[PDB]
RNA sequence: ACCUCUGCUUCUGC
RNA sequence: AGUAGUAACAAGAGGG
């Protein structure tokens, strides 16, 4: 219509100020005057609230209340005035006309309320068709993690949003800029059909779009799955010493489960390399284990996820792979050779040192793709070329820098324009190289070069535009054709130690290939196994292993002294091995079998604190060394942690005055001069001495003799007495 | 965004969501001229 | 134990501490050192080789894109027009109101830069004229020193 | 140049309606039974212009338009570019053809003299009123001419900046350490 | 990690007292001339406004 | 002695 | 008086 609005507008302009504020104020003058006011931010709203509901009329309203509603009600009560609320044209009315609309008032009808705040709707069905399961209760270590917040978004950035909300809820407004993605067409044309006719303010609708449009976050302690739709209950699901057990109504995304998939299948995989039949450990964990109440052994049947440990899986379950990764939405195969893992250090174009892996050896890949495809070279850090296929030039340009990126090219290193986020988390290294080289190629291909390629009538080129050139191209960067039997999976076999090769006996996968980085599921892992403790995550590795030793203590202890190895090779200590360094695991385990020697050895010098402490690094076929330790490391979350020989660190430490055993800052119970168990070979005997010379390094203790004692700074500023003693203790 | 005063931006507006009202059907003739005259009243008020 | 100026255009009793004699007891001070200070920034901007040049040109976007409208954000501000408190919003508004009256106006712009060269601009008006109520309404004409002193001026409270 | 492009623009569209039925039509009442033929769009704020760009290809699924153009014809339904030169009506039409290429766009180029082009060399608009026009350029260039404007007129068709007036230079040269006489020596050092 | 295990470790739970009244305008002054070092001139004296603003303040 | 208004508004920053 | 606590309330402002 417009009919009453203009009329409404020419009334206005009758008025003589109303017309020079119209006229003298500009679209852009108008973001000021609209907040003009005499109102000030209440600063106490709890107590205003609480002496206004004391009087008559506290509630302003709009003047149009003064004909909608009646002045009183049956009872007598008067439910509006004509007071005008200062600063404005509402007007003071009783909570009593709230009620009396409630009860008396316009019915509306409601059809679009679900719709447009589904975002809130949705929790609610999540919940009613939900799932409870039991609840435990255990510590756990609830680390801080960003996550998501909001299930059912469409992952647009605020621009998109915008752009989107725009185009559906003011579609003449929107100026110049129309939508590019499918994504945000697809979504316009849903929403602008859900919401036709809407009559809720499109305030409201545009607040809700953009609340459940827009992938939101936020910082929080988490122990378990990090899926929005978990996030969503922490509150139910999680306590400081509980877990209800909890299944949201409703299907995962795919992306959680491949995520989850891949998780599981690693935990599976760097659990059983440490067993004494990896194979037959996989297989048992593969045959328990589920996620979301799912088998894994059908996920793994139905799942096209390419990856390592998955793969891995797969082979020992007779499923058919693909001997492919996925790297930057794209499946790559390497088609001959193969290169080598190297950690070494990487001065961006940013100026930054940033010290992840290297990829150092030839390799053929064949790249499969949604529209493209191409045959990229790779040798240590090297593009030697790469030959792309397309139905668009757009297609063949996505993986054209994809390709540049995963080259790991000095030249793309050189050409960025930080390695961490604010909480200083570590972030994924070339993938964060693509999504910069995404939005902005700019600097790379006016950075790589150019070519001038023969006239050889078929291999074309791309320049450092997007454009095509005849016989010049970029540096080894080439656009042809060619590229359904890439997809094929083949059978493959397994040995015991988990190598696959495929039937002609080639070696296709081995386990430490398997990424080595310690994710956190999106949807819950349950092993359902003896060999995988109850609790899930690496920091429960460490307090439940613990925890374990104390609560058995008596058995543990006199297993401890009549029967040594068979304690040392029990299988509730084979996930802690997983948290020690692969080098390190013998000269560990040889370290602590020869302390625990001595402490036999040199009656009255028992501890039970240092036995707990180092028990768990027994748990290896000990090595033959010299080294002595002041420290043992573990790999927590990618972080070493080191765990101190002698006394009390931050990993562990037992405290005197809660007399407990504290272990990544949690409780997990608590069971002469001499300390027998410290250094191999020596005993400590107490302070040290200035009357037996000056103060020795640890490493310096080489060269003492049978009965010679010495001053030692043997840790945390101590200096204490050693002697070297007289016998020895073998293992 | 706009240097535009705030009315001639609401008469613009109105104009031409008269005209599309019309070729749309959502409006008769004899709205279309009241609107796009009092547009011209205003016009002239503001003169 | 600084040194003590006369401003020129404020006529302020001015204590500059800075390059002063150096602490000689643990009591709160104020010497700081401006060589002391550079050093500590200079290394810093080692430790993050590239870090001032990226936030700078982040800066200098922002300035480029904010708005007028982006100052009415904020609680209680002073208001030099009206020797007062007054919300965030209000405050901008009048000092946008009387600037154009005064004749500055490069804010009708809509970019918060062109409002911050009002504002310096406005330091060199002979006679900054506001209106009063009366205790009703009146002209009343400020000296260019009345303008800046207001113009520098924060409004203190206690904090409950 | 502003005022010229604009003055033509409005000539083209004032008094020119549609019927009841819709039948291009003159008038010189210009009024509440018909309907202008065409939307002004050149003289609109951008803001609004888009906004009014919008609204009509909206209510017709026409294609957004890459630029702003002068005018939208309800009749042919087309976006038109007008166009006023001192040189070649000849050259300065795929000067602009150029511009819009891959648009949609009737354009109309009047050169001083009389002459014009439009798209096709076909007209959308009537004899009369290309009259009007075309007689306007000459009168205007005659007024440019014996005013000594012509010959100017034929020949034409940053960082940013932020300094200290003097006030506050004297209060930045009072705001430093001790040793320093003013701003620019401190900001050296 | 950084540390060796022979080192002792200590932390200050700390505050600073006086700290609004013993920041310096002419310091601030100082921190963002050094850290715009470089910088367009336009965009180094815009930043430089507020903490000569500060260094000739007035309390009411 | 009456009448009228007011109950965060000369005072709450970052 | 009392509340309070480094300065306030113990009604204020306006009209007549
Ligand atoms: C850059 N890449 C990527 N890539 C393989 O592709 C896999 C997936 O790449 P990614 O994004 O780093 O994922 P991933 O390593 O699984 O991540 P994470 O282990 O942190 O969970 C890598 O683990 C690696 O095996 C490579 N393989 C070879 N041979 N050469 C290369 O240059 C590269
Ligand atoms: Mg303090």
């Amino acid at each position: 219509s417009g009919m009453e609005r203009i009329k409404e507008l020419m009334e206005m302009v009758k008025n003589s100020r109303m017309r020079e504020i119209l006229t003298t104020t500009s679209v852009d003058h108008m973001a000021v005057i609209k907040k003009y006011t005499s109102g000030r931010q209440e600063k106490n709203p709890a107590l205003r609230m609480k002496w206004m509901m004391a009087m008559k009329y506290p509630i302003s309203a709009s003047s149009r209340i003064r004909e909608m509603i009646p002045e009183k009600d049956e009872d007598g009560n008067t439910l509006w005035t004509n007071t005008k609320d200062a600063g404005s044209n509402r007007v003071l009315v009783s909570p009593n006309a709230v009620t009396w609309w409630n009860r008396a008032g316009p019915v509306s009808d409601v059809v679009h309320y679900p719709r447009v705040y589904k975002m809130y709707f949705d929790r609610l069905e999540r919940l009613t068709h939900g799932t409870f399961g039991p609840v435990k209760f255990y510590n756990q270590v609830k680390v801080r993690k960003r996550v998501d917040i909001n299930p059912g978004h469409k992952d647009l950035t605020s621009r998109e949003a915008q752009e989107v909300i725009m185009e559906v809820v003011f579609p003449n407004e929107v100026g110049a800029r129309t939508l590019s993605s499918d994504a945000q067409l697809t979504i316009t044309k849903e929403k602008k059909e859900e919401l036709k006719n809407c009559k809720i303010s499109p305030i409201m609708v545009a607040y809700m779009l953009e609340r459940e449009l827009v992938r939101r976050t936020r910082f929080l302690p988490i122990a378990g799955a990090t899926s929005s739709t978990y996030v969503e209950v922490l509150h139910l699901t999680q306590g400081t010493c509980w877990e209800q057990q909890y299944t949201p109504g409703g299907e995962a995304e795919n992306d959680d489960l491949d995520q989850t998939l891949i998780i599981a299948s690693r935990n599976i995989v760097r659990r059983s390399i440490v067993a004494i039949d990896p194979l037959a450990s996989l297989l048992s964990m593969c045959h328990t284990t589920s996620i979301s109440s799912e088998p894994l052994v059908e996920i793994l049947r139905s799942n096209p996820t390419d990856e390592q440990a998955v793969n891995i899986c797969k082979a020992a379950l007779g499923i058919r792979i693909n001997n492919s990764f996925s790297f930057g939405g794209y499946n790559f195969k390497r088609v001959k050779g193969s290169s080598q893992r190297t950690e070494k250090a990487v001065l961006t174009g940013n100026l930054q040192t940033l010290t992840m892996t290297i990829f150092e050896g030839y390799e053929e890949f064949n790249v499969s793709g949604k529209r493209a495809s191409a045959v990229l070279k790779k040798g240590a850090q090297r593009l030697i070329q790469a030959i792309i296929g397309g139905r668009t030039l757009e297609d063949i340009l996505n993986l054209m820098i994809t390709l540049m990126v995963f080259s790991q090219e000095e030249k793309m290193l050189k050409a960025v324009r930080n390695f961490v986020n604010r909480a200083n988390q570590r972030l994924n290294p070339m993938y964060q190289l693509l999504r910069h080289f995404q939005k902005d190629s700019s600097t790379l291909l006016k950075n790589w070069g150019t070519e001038e390629i023969d006239p050889i009538m078929g291999i074309a080129g791309i320049m450092p535009d997007g454009t095509i050139n005849k016989t010049q191209t970029l540096m080894g960067v080439r656009l042809s054709q060619g590229g359904y039997s890439f997809n094929e999976r083949i059978r493959v076999n397994i040995d015991k130690y988990l190598r696959v090769r495929n039937e002609k006996g080639e070696l296709l996968i081995s386990p430490e290939e398997v990424s080595e980085a310690q994710g956190q599921e999106k949807l819950p892992i349950n092993y359902n196994s003896s060999l995988m403790w109850e609790v899930n995550g690496p920091e429960s590795i460490l307090t439940n292993t613990y925890h374990w030793i104390i609560k058995n203590w008596e058995l543990l202890k006199t297993q401890w002294m009549t029967d040594p190895t068979v304690l040392y090779n029990r299988i509730e200590f084979e996930p802690f091995q997983t948290l020690i360094p692969k080098g390190n695991r013998a000269i560990y385990s040889g370290f602590t079998r020869t302390l625990f020697q001595q402490m036999r050895d040199v009656e009255g010098t028992f501890d039970s604190i240092q036995i707990i402490k180092l028990l768990p690094f027994s748990a290896h076929p000990p090595s033959l060394g010299r080294t002595q330790f002041s420290s043992f490391t573990l790999n927590i979350r990618g972080a070493p942690l080191r765990l101190l020989i002698r006394g009390n660190s931050q990993v562990f430490n037992y405290n005197q005055m809660e007399n407990v055993i504290i272990v990544l800052g949690k409780s997990v119970g608590s069971p002469s001069s001499i300390e027998s168990a410290v250094l191999r070979g020596f005993l400590i005997l107490g302070k040290a001495n200035s009357k037996y010379g000056p103060v020795l390094t640890i490493g310096e203790l080489d060269k003492l003799g049978r009965g010679e004692k010495a001053n030692v700074l043997i840790g945390q500023g101590d200096t204490v007495l050693v002697m070297k003693r007289k016998r020895d203790s073998s293992i | 965004i706009g240097m535009a005063s705030m009315l001639d931006a609401m008469l613009s507006r109105a104009r031409i969501d008269a005209r599309i009202d019309l070729e749309s059907g959502r409006i008769s003739s004899q709205d279309f001229s009241e609107i796009t005259n009092t547009c011209k009243a205003i016009e002239a008020l503001k003169r | 134990r600084g040194i003590w100026k006369t401003n020129s255009e404020t006529g302020a009793q001015q204590l500059n501490p800075i390059d002063g004699p150096l602490p000689e007891d643990n009591e709160p001070s104020g010497y700081a050192q401006t060589d002391c200070v550079l050093e500590l920034i200079e290394g810093l901007d080692r430790s993050h080789p590239g870090l001032f040049e990226t936030a700078c040109q982040e800066t200098i976007d922002a300035i480029q894109q904010t708005r007028v409208d982006k100052l009415t954000q904020g609680r209680q501000t002073y208001d030099w027009t009206l020797n007062r408190n007054q919300p965030a919003a209000t405050a901008l508004a009048n000092t946008i109101e009387v600037f154009r009256k005064n004749g500055y106006k490069l804010n009708e712009s809509g970019r918060l830069i062109d409002f911050l060269k009002d504002v310096l601009l406005s330091f060199e008006n002979d006679s900054m004229e506001v209106t009063t109520h009366f205790q009703g309404k009146k002209r009343v004409k400020l000296t260019k020193k009345n303008y800046l002193i207001r113009a520098l001026t924060l409004n203190t409270m206690t904090k409950d | 140049a502003i005022s010229t492009h604009m003055e033509v623009c409005f000539m083209y569209s004032d008094f020119h309606f549609i019927d009841l039925e819709g039948n291009t039509i003159v008038k010189e009442n210009d009024d509440a039974m018909l309907k202008h033929r065409f939307e002004i769009i050149e003289g609109q704020e951008r803001n609004i212009a888009w906004t009014i760009v919008n609204s009509i290809c909206n209510m017709t699924e026409n294609s957004k338009p890459r630029f702003l153009p002068d005018l939208y014809d309800y009749k042919t339904n087309k976006f038109i570019e007008i166009g006023v030169t001192r040189r070649k009506v000849e050259d300065y039409y795929y000067e602009k053809a150029s511009k819009l290429k891959g648009e949609n766009v009737y354009i109309h180029i009047f050169s001083f003299d009389g002459e014009e082009m439009a798209t096709d060399d076909e007209y959308i608009l009537d004899e009369e009123s290309r009259a009007r026009i075309k007689t306007r350029l000459f009168v205007l260039r005659q007024e440019l001419a014996t005013a000594g404007l012509w010959d100017s007129f034929r020949q034409s068709e940053l960082e940013e900046e932020f300094s200290y007036p003097p006030t506050f230079q004297r209060l930045a040269n009072q705001s430093l350490p001790p040793s320093f006489k003013d701003y620019h020596q401190f900001k050296a050092y | 990690a950084k540390s060796t295990d022979e080192e002792l470790s200590y932390t200050i739970t700390g505050d600073n007292t006086k700290w609004n009244e013993n920041q310096n305008p002419r310091i601030f002054l100082a921190m963002v001339l050094r850290i715009t070092a470089g910088q367009p001139e336009w965009f180094r004296d815009l930043l430089a406004v507020a903490p000569i603003m500060f260094s000739n303040k007035v309390a009411r």
